[PDB]
């Protein structure tokens, strides 16, 4: 039970789940994109996303950061700190 | 919709419903932000005597011994005699020896009694 | 002097000795009574190990 | 005969290499699963012959030798006895162990303790054949609290995870409440028939033995999950998967069940005692079918199952069957051993999540983890007539034709309605549902010793039923001669069963999201009994240790009354003797004093 | 090493420098100090803490001491050896306490009734006794080589 | 070896299978490669040892003592009368608890024996065991840790006065 | 009980509740389209009085949504098998070996395994070299004369660690 | 008995004159070829005990005893260093001299013949403990284990000398045989009832019995490793081994006045086992452990059958063999860290794993795993006083599970679950305390497997 992850494909999966969600566009999806700003979402659908995070990967993540990701790149950067991804 | 969910001494009361959580004083402001100063200087002390790489032994913490002391060697001082202190000791230190004495001495009345009769199941019982 | 002298040597010196409180003579000497008290047609285990001719009951 | 004793002798004497060989190895042998499973199969090739010998002629023989402390009247021997159950039980026990030993090679590839867990898990089959063996009784007590300790070990395999040590405890706990009941059968045995041996005790049947059957009850209730002393079941599944497979499969399972099987000459008669049987196997039964229902976790549903079927023993044995008891073990033993094989399989092949939710479509996943576990589940009620029809179907109608307690068939009639649903929605939840699991798939089953163990497994149970219920003796009349609506009843409510998951089924299909009703309740939250008992009882026995025992009574009064009292007396005494001030006039007042209260007072010269 | 004035005599009184000095030194909040009070039951000065706390201390912290939720500073709460984790667990249920104990006596109560209706009443599919050969099989029972025979018989019915 | 007139054995029986089957017999076939392929080393071995402890004797008497009288030719306090008494009077003890264990490996070794049929042919041993467990409880068993000879001597006293009693109260 | 600040939020409270209702709804309701339905409908119930200007009633509403909240759990809230509660819970805590040991070893094996050690010891000497000055100063520098907080801030002051580190990177994997 | 007496003697000198780094070899080998000439008594058989002169005998009550002395020292011998090898060259040969006159008192005392020099030599048993504890008692009450250990001791066992002197002219001299040839009974006159008081309630304040045993937990928490194997298993088994030998004179009327004893034993066999479920200071549960086995001890030896003379033997042996090797492990355990406490030292399945495997087989041992002389003597102790009483069966099976659930908190408490990571000074396992755990547990699991020599007299 070990498939070893990797920082291009986590980035792929984390892009590829963002992209399916319905009310942003795969055109303005960019790694280095903001939650509040750019892609105008609130923060109720926000952490939807990070329920969509953790219902993928398999834990939860605390309260104390789904205040403070809101942009893809911290949130690679933070499964990257839970799964210490390198082989 | 809802009984209002009455607490015991087992089942622990929730964060959520409480309700003393809505009625949010200054007070309680003011405590919540000084236990998290308090927090957070402990965990100053903790992690900079924690961190050191020289730092050969234990930490040593004076909580752990403060309760240790508290817990064995600071009984027996202090203390007085009340009402409620030996009525519970003479409860139960002598209740319980005092009532399996008496049903012993019951049990081993009625066997020598009936054995002094003769008539037990006795035909074999070597290992006495 | 703690194993390779005391430990093997005292597994084989308590592994067998002589019969210790008398076990095996009393096998054998209970196997030649009981066979003496089958060929003499006696009843085997006589109760009363004091000879009766022998007391002398207190009166009343 | 010299074979009959040398082969059985050897059965034994196979399970000793290896746990003596890696202590004294130190040079760490790469094939040391290989060993240990092929001495297993020699052990198996080797336990096969006398049995089949048995079953040709008879000739049931006992053995006995090495005696130590022959000390009083009695004696105590090394002795076992090859009578039909210490007789073909080893080849089942030594089947399934087998096939766990390939299933843990497989699952247990990626740790280096695989050595120290492979001579845990030899030394619990030792000490089980070491129990199911024996007719010198101490010689059972022996095995008894040997798989007691290595069921400890085994379910505390994993160090950490602070569940999975209280659960350990929780099971040791249970273990020493079997233990205080067989001590008490213990000490009415030797106190009233000269010895605790199965063979003076058959030998001299007492009239008042109600005692030592209530001793016997409570060491079969502590020691295989049964109500009242049931709830460390899903505590023994905290562990990891082959030990929990052997765990309750057949071994430390059935081992409560086997001692009234067992002393089935000394339950012939006390119609209490036999009514006291099978009123508590209904209990059981009852309450782990009732509390089966809304599960989620696998390793908590095949628990719950094994504890219904256990129940189902009981009552068989509540009716003077014991010998389709022994069946039912066999049977039993093949079956749920490859049930939970496979639910390891699942769980493994999806990086070892275990639960229901989050498992939904798993069908054509390959398809041979599927077949096999509706190859189990459906060989769970006996489709008829498979190995699982023979047990459980003339156990109902042979308690359907017995002088009953009316109650008790009730309760059978809704345990196995029961084991029919919640197997019925188990294969629903977990196979042909919608597929509810996380992505990048690592499913892979193309695997030499998975497809080998589960060949094996569903080989056995599909024809070790048929084949060891044919040839038996025939140690009880069968009555074959029921009426009409009490043949059918087994398969009706299977079938009842069947339709009854199935419309529950068809309802979880739409959507409501209705509301708790409380008997939901009740059936999912283990209902009220693990959680109100290991919640006031810890916390009862630790209030009395530290107010009464500890602070109060030993500590605080025993000091206060022999060390306190004296010291308080002479710390005092001192204080008034020796604090006098140095004048002169006191002390020749003193001696005047005490002239003319020696003269004439308290006289002296008189 | 470690300060006599570490350790701890006396309760409460008086209440400026008693409870000054043991917000010094358990590390509390002034006015959550609690002593017991003094009933003479020994137990020194120790606070009394909201006395479950071991199901609570939601386990995302990330504190020191992994398996017992401590901070290292924390005055460790009397009854501390029955409350690590794999001794006593006191979660909120998720029912009740009074609910799960009526109902649970309930149902043993009305399952044990039953067995008893069910020990009064007992079922038999309406046969008699077996028709056993030699005098209810006799002389193949306990014993009585010579003693006594004891006839009954059975006819064809 | 041992004395099998105090270790009596029943009659052997032995039947002989007659197949009527043509399969035929694995089991025939296995005893006969067992006993070619394992009795035939160790007999030879055995044979070997035999040899190797026959060439010089040793011999293992079998101990015996005499009869110094009884407790009831002792004298008041005079221990030199009583410590040969109580000597043998303990050694009778401990021979007595071996026929004890003799009888019961009687017992246990006939009702395997018998088989399932409990009831037949062992009931005169069954009988001889009451006997002389009856005689095992009204001589040795009431007296507790601290016999020497004189609590026996008591019970035996006692119990023969009571014995007494209850005849002439009955004649 | 949190080591940010004082409290969550009633903003955070809120949150939370959103996501514990929303996992007991995947709890209660399997087939996930049924439950996408309800997610959605949970989303509308939030969406009917979210721009209250007022807040008295906004947290009564709150405290009357706990209580249809906890009449409404279920019996196993799905759980990850991570999470502490789970089926993992340090599951492979056997082999979370705490690495001020593998020092402690004879030097057969340091000769074993010789290139890791002199890196090791490299590590143990940027460890030593950078311990006392920079890092006890930003220790003793920065905060008041009572600390009142549990964050520690970083060594952005020209080069070497951040402080109070060493147990926070020598950790063990989570799958050995 | 003297070719074992005096070599005892002359291992004294040679710890004088011997320098630096040349005591150890001499005091650990030659006190182990003592081992073996003591393993060479061995003898006893069939009739009555063997006379080591006019002056000395041995019982087979007192053979595995003394045995097991004369096992126990150089075991102690090696334990009692590192806490004081860097202490100075002249206390060292003192303690260690101690140590030696300890033991030529405790052979003394073992074969003793006449009752008053069993007294005096059950005191002078006594008084190297005390100075031993006391000046290295390495704990700031070790003033008060030693005062409350002497004057417990002392005025418990000070009026047994009175009953013994008036036993002595009233019935002759005092030889175990001629206590016994002679002894008639003594009915239920009030002077018989303080009497019998007098001298049980010495012994009972020797075992302990459960209102005198605080007498105990303080003299061993604060008691150097040697004092307290010393203190726990020679000194409890002596204690029991006197009672056995006296109990043989007044009989008639220890059954009218045995009642109170038995059920304060009872009762305080479970709070005991009670008491050590849930405290603190790991090397105390050792210390209630003892008080539980030995009121099982005491229930064996008031109730007055052979079946509970072989189990209170049996269960001496074992427990004393199990009570030594676990304050050894304890020891251990102190030596890694100076704590004393349970909850702080934790961990310890990935670190030393093979101390694990000690701790696991002292457990199990405790625990009463079957093969062992632990489970023999509890059993037998049960069969006789369930043939007392058809009622005392809860409090021996509740016994049972109580002591199964804190010695297996004892167990996974300290050394399961997680290490508190700010330990980093705890060092892998030296020889010298695994080759004192192999001389523990080989000798109980070989006299597991042949255990007819330490059945008591009623063999
Ligand atoms: C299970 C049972 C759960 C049902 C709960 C009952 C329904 C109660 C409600 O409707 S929520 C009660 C108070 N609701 C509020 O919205 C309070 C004010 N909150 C807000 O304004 C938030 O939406 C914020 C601050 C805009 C959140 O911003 P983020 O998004 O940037």
């Amino acid at each position: 039970d070990a498939p070893p992850l990797t920082l291009e494909g986590i980035k792929d999966r984390v892009l590829y789940v963002l992209k399916l969600y319905d009310k942003i566009d795969p055109e303005k999806l960019s790694v280095n994109s903001h939650f509040m700003k750019d892609l105008g979402l609130d923060s109720l659908d926000q952490v939807e996303i990070i329920m969509a995070m953790e219902d993928e990967f398999g834990f939860e993540i605390p309260d104390i950061d789904a205040e403070k990701l809101m942009c893809p790149q911290e949130i690679v950067d933070y499964i990257a700190d839970k799964k210490d991804v390198y082989e | 919709s809802f009984p209002k969910y009455e607490p015991s001494r087992l089942a622990s009361l929730p964060t959520t419903l409480d309700p003393a959580e809505y009625d949010i004083s200054s007070e309680t402001r003011k405590a919540q932000a000084e236990r998290l100063a308090i927090r957070s200087r402990l965990k100053r002390e903790y992690q900079l005597q924690y961190n050191d790489p020289s730092r050969r032994g234990v930490v040593e913490d004076p909580a752990l011994i403060r309760w240790t002391c508290a817990r064995s060697a600071n009984v027996y001082p202090n203390f007085r005699p009340n009402t409620k202190t030996s009525l519970l000791g003479a409860l139960f230190g002598i209740g319980p020896l005092i009532f399996w004495y008496y049903v012993f001495k019951t049990d081993r009345d009625r066997k020598e009694k009936l054995i002094q009769e003769g008539k037990l199941d006795r035909t074999f019982n070597i290992s006495y | 002097f703690g194993f390779s002298i005391v430990l093997v040597l005292g597994s084989t010196f308590v592994a067998y000795l002589p019969d210790y409180r008398m076990q095996e003579w009393a096998r054998r000497e209970a196997e030649r009574l009981v066979k003496y008290r089958e060929a003499h047609g006696l009843p085997l285990m006589e109760s009363n190990c004091f000879d009766p001719s022998k007391i002398q009951l207190p009166e009343d | 005969m010299n074979l009959f004793s040398s082969l059985t002798l050897v059965t034994l004497i196979l399970l000793t290499m290896p746990i003596a060989a890696i202590n004294f190895n130190t040079h760490k042998f790469t094939n040391y699963p290989l060993y240990v499973k092929t001495t297993i199969s020699c052990a198996f090739i080797t336990s096969m012959i006398p049995t089949m010998m048995f079953i040709h002629t008879g000739q049931e023989m006992i053995i006995s030798n090495w005696h130590w402390l022959t000390i009083q009247t009695l004696k105590l021997s090394l002795s076992f006895k090859m009578d039909f159950f210490s007789m073909m039980f080893v080849p089942v026990a030594l089947f399934v162990t087998w096939s766990i030993m390939e299933f843990s090679m497989w699952y247990m590839h990626s740790d280096p303790n695989i050595n120290q867990f492979f001579k845990y898990l030899l030394l619990f089959l030792i000490t089980m054949l070491i129990l199911v063996t024996a007719n010198n009784l101490f010689q059972l007590f022996i095995g008894w609290e040997g798989v007691g300790i290595m069921s400890f070990l085994l379910i505390g395999w994993w160090y950490g995870r602070t569940d999975a040590n209280t659960a350990a405890l929780q099971a040791i706990l249970y273990n020493r409440i079997g233990d205080i009941g067989f001590i008490l059968a213990m000490a009415w045995f030797l106190i009233n028939l000269n010895t605790w041996d199965l063979q003076q005790i058959f030998m001299l049947n007492p009239n008042d033995s109600n005692l030592p059957l209530m001793g016997l009850i409570l060491a079969a209730t502590g020691k295989s999950a049964q109500f009242g002393l049931h709830p460390w079941l899903p505590s023994a599944m905290e562990g990891p998967t082959p030990v929990s497979a052997l765990l309750h499969s057949s071994t430390m399972v059935v081992a409560g069940i086997f001692l009234l099987i067992r002393f089935y000459p000394l339950t012939e008669n006390n119609k209490f005692g036999q009514s006291i049987m099978l009123c508590l196997g209904a209990m059981t039964t009852l309450f782990t079918a009732m509390c089966a229902l809304t599960q989620n976790d696998i390793k908590k549903i095949i628990a719950f199952s094994t504890s219904s079927q256990l129940g189902l023993m009981m009552v068989t044995i509540g009716i003077n069957q014991p010998h389709l008891a022994f069946l039912h073990i066999c049977t039993h033993a093949f079956f749920k051993a490859m049930l939970f094989m496979c639910s390891g399989s699942i769980i493994h092949s999806l990086n070892d999540e275990q639960d229901i939710r989050k498992m939904g479509g798993l069908f054509k996943a390959m398809p041979f983890t599927t077949t096999a576990l509706i190859i189990g589940s459906l060989a769970l009620t006996g489709m008829p007539f498979l190995t699982g029809f023979y047990s459980k179907d003339l156990i109902i109608e042979s308690a359907n034709t017995s002088y009953t307690n009316a109650w008790a068939l009730l309760m059978t009639l809704v345990a196995t309605s029961f084991t029919a649903i919640y197997s019925t929605r188990i294969i629903f939840f977990a196979l042909l549902g919608q597929p509810r699991f996380p992505t990048l798939i690592n499913i892979n089953e193309n695997n030499p010793f998975l497809i080998n163990s589960i060949k094996r497994l569903l080989i056995g149970s599909l024809f070790a039923g048929f084949i060891i219920s044919n040839n038996i003796p025939p140690m009880t009349i069968p009555q074959m001669t029921m009426p009409h609506y009490l043949k059918m009843t087994a398969l009706t409510v299977t079938i009842l069963g069947f339709i009854l998951a199935l419309e529950i089924s068809n309802t979880t299909h739409y959507l409501k999201f209705n509301y708790p009703s409380n008997t939901f309740k009740f059936s999912n939250l283990l209902g009220y009994y693990p959680t109100i008992m290991h919640r006031l009882t810890p916390y009862m026995n630790l209030t009395m240790s530290q107010k009464s025992a500890s602070s109060l009574l030993d500590l605080i009064w025993l000091e206060t009354i022999l060390p306190k009292t004296i010291s308080l007396a002479q710390m005092k005494m001192s204080t008034t003797i020796t604090s006098q001030k140095g004048l002169i006039k006191l002390y020749f007042l003193s001696f005047l004093i005490t002239i003319l209260i020696s003269t004439t007072l308290l006289n002296f010269h008189e | 090493s470690h300060i006599t004035k570490d350790m701890l005599p006396g309760p409460y009184p008086k209440t400026p420098e008693e409870r000054a000095a043991a917000a010094k030194k358990y590390n509390m909040r002034v006015e959550d100090y609690e002593p017991y009070p003094d009933d003479g039951m020994g137990y020194g000065d120790y606070p009394k803490l909201p006395d479950r706390s071991q199901q609570e201390r939601d386990p995302w912290y990330d504190w020191d001491h992994p398996d017992l939720r401590l901070n290292w500073g924390e005055p460790m709460h009397w009854d501390l050896d029955m409350y690590i984790r794999n001794r006593v667990d006191t979660s909120p249920t998720p029912v009740n306490w009074n609910l799960m104990c009526k109902h649970l006596f309930g149902f043993v109560a009305f399952m044990l009734f039953m067995f008893w209706v069910g020990e009064t009443y007992p079922t038999y599919q309406p046969v008699g006794p077996k028709q056993y050969p030699y005098n209810n099989l006799y002389l193949e029972r306990g014993g009585d080589p010579n003693k006594e025979p004891e006839p009954v018989v059975h006819y064809e019915i | 070896s041992w004395d099998k007139d105090v270790y009596p054995e029943p009659p052997r029986r032995t039947p002989a299978p007659s197949p009527q089957t043509s399969l035929p017999n694995p089991i025939t076939y296995l005893t006969k490669a067992f006993d070619l392929l394992v009795d035939r080393p160790v007999t030879l071995v055995r044979e070997f040892i035999e040899r190797q402890h026959a060439k010089n004797k040793y011999y293992y008497y079998h101990r015996e003592f005499r009869r110094v009288p009884d407790i009831t030719e002792c004298h008041e306090k005079d221990v030199l009368c009583m410590f040969e008494a109580e000597m043998q009077w303990k050694r009778d003890y401990k021979v007595d608890q071996e026929i004890v264990n003799i009888i019961q490996e009687r017992l246990k070794a006939c009702q395997q024996r018998e088989g399932e049929s409990h009831r037949q042919n062992c009931a005169k041993e069954l009988q001889q065991f009451t006997q002389v467990v009856k005689a095992y409880q009204d001589r040795y068993h009431d007296l507790g840790a601290h016999y020497s000879a004189r609590k026996c001597l008591a019970k035996q006293k006692q119990r023969m006065l009571a014995e007494r009693k209850a005849t002439k109260e009955a004649a | 009980f949190l080591p940010s600040a004082a409290y969550l939020t009633h903003q955070q409270k809120v949150l939370q509740l959103y996501k514990r209702a929303l996992r007991h709804l995947e709890s209660r309701c399997v087939h996930r389209d049924k439950y996408r339905y309800f997610a959605c409908l949970l989303r509308a119930r939030f969406d009917e009085h979210k721009n209250e200007k007022d807040m008295v009633k906004a947290t009564q509403l709150l405290r009357e949504a706990e209580k249809e909240f906890w009449h409404g759990q279920h019996p196993q809230p799905y759980i990850f098998p991570e999470s502490p509660g789970g089926t993992s819970y340090e599951r492979y805590e056997c082999y979370k070996v705490p690495e001020w040991c593998l020092d402690d070893w004879h030097p057969s094996e340091k000769a074993m395994y010789p290139d890791y050690f002199a890196k090791r010891e490299q590590w143990k000497k940027l460890r030593r070299e950078s311990w006392e000055r920079e890092v006890k100063q930003l220790q003793e520098e920065t905060p008041v004369g009572g600390p009142r907080t549990e964050a520690l801030p970083p060594a952005r002051k020209q080069g070497d660690l951040p402080p109070l580190w060493w147990h926070i990177v020598t950790r063990p994997r989570e799958r050995p | 008995m003297l070719k074992y007496i005096i070599p005892t003697m002359m291992l004294m000198p040679l710890t004088w004159l011997s320098k630096n780094s040349m005591i150890w070899i001499n005091t650990t080998l030659h006190s182990l070829l003592i081992s073996l000439t003591s393993l060479l008594l061995l003898n006893q058989f069939g009739d009555n005990s063997l006379n080591f002169s006019l002056t000395f005998f041995s019982d087979s009550l007192s053979t595995p005893l003394l045995i097991l002395t004369m096992w126990l020292l150089p075991l102690m011998l090696m334990a009692s260093q590192h806490h004081l090898s860097k202490e100075n060259l002249a206390r060292k040969k003192l303690f260690i001299s101690m140590l030696i006159l300890l033991q030529l008192f405790l052979i003394m005392t073992f074969t003793a013949t006449e009752l008053i020099f069993f007294y005096i030599m059950f005191e002078a048993t006594l008084v190297p403990t005390l100075i031993i504890i006391t000046r290295w008692g390495n704990q700031t009450e070790r003033l008060n284990a030693g005062l409350y250990f002497l004057f417990y001791t002392l005025a418990g066992s000070l009026p047994l000398l009175v009953a013994l002197i008036y036993i002595q002219n009233t019935m002759g001299s005092l030889n175990f045989l001629i206590l016994q040839y002679w002894v008639q009974p003594m009915p239920n006159s009030w002077s018989n009832t303080f009497m019998w008081l007098a001298c049980m309630m010495a012994f009972m304040v020797k075992m302990p019995l459960y209102g005198l045993h605080l007498w105990l937990p303080k003299a061993h928490v604060e008691a150097p490793i040697a004092g307290s194997m010393v203190l726990a298993a020679i000194l409890l088994k002596l204690g029991g081994y006197g009672m056995m030998r006296i109990t043989l004179l007044l009989n008639p009327i220890t059954d009218f006045m045995a009642y109170p004893f038995i059920m304060l034993s009872l009762w305080g066999m479970i709070m005991t086992s009670s008491i050590c479920l849930r405290q603190t200071d790991l090397k105390s549960l050792i210390a209630y452990s003892s008080v539980s086995h030995m009121a099982l001890v005491i229930v064996a030896i008031l109730i007055q059958t052979p079946w509970s003379y072989m189990g209170a033997t049996a269960l001496m042996i074992a427990h004393g063999l199990t009570s030594s090797m676990l304050f050894c492990l304890a020891n251990s355990n102190y030596e890694r860290v100076h704590s004393r406490t349970m909850i702080l030292a934790r961990g310890l399945q990935t670190l030393l794993p093979l101390m694990a495997a000690w701790w696991l087989l002292a457990s199990l041992t405790n625990l009463a795993l079957p093969p062992s002389i632990n489970l023999i003597g509890e059993l037998f102790v049960v069969m006789s006083t369930f043939s007392w009483s058809n009622i005392t069966i809860i409090l021996m099976g509740l016994n049972m599970v109580i002591t199964a659930l804190y010695s297996l908190y004892m167990l996974i408490t300290t050394q399961r679950g997680k290490h508190t990571h700010h330990i980093n000074n705890i060092l892998p396992s030296f020889t010298r305390e695994n080759a004192l755990m192999s001389l523990h547990m080989l000798p109980l699991l070989l006299l597991s497997l042949n255990p007819k020599i330490i059945l008591g007299p009623l063999y």
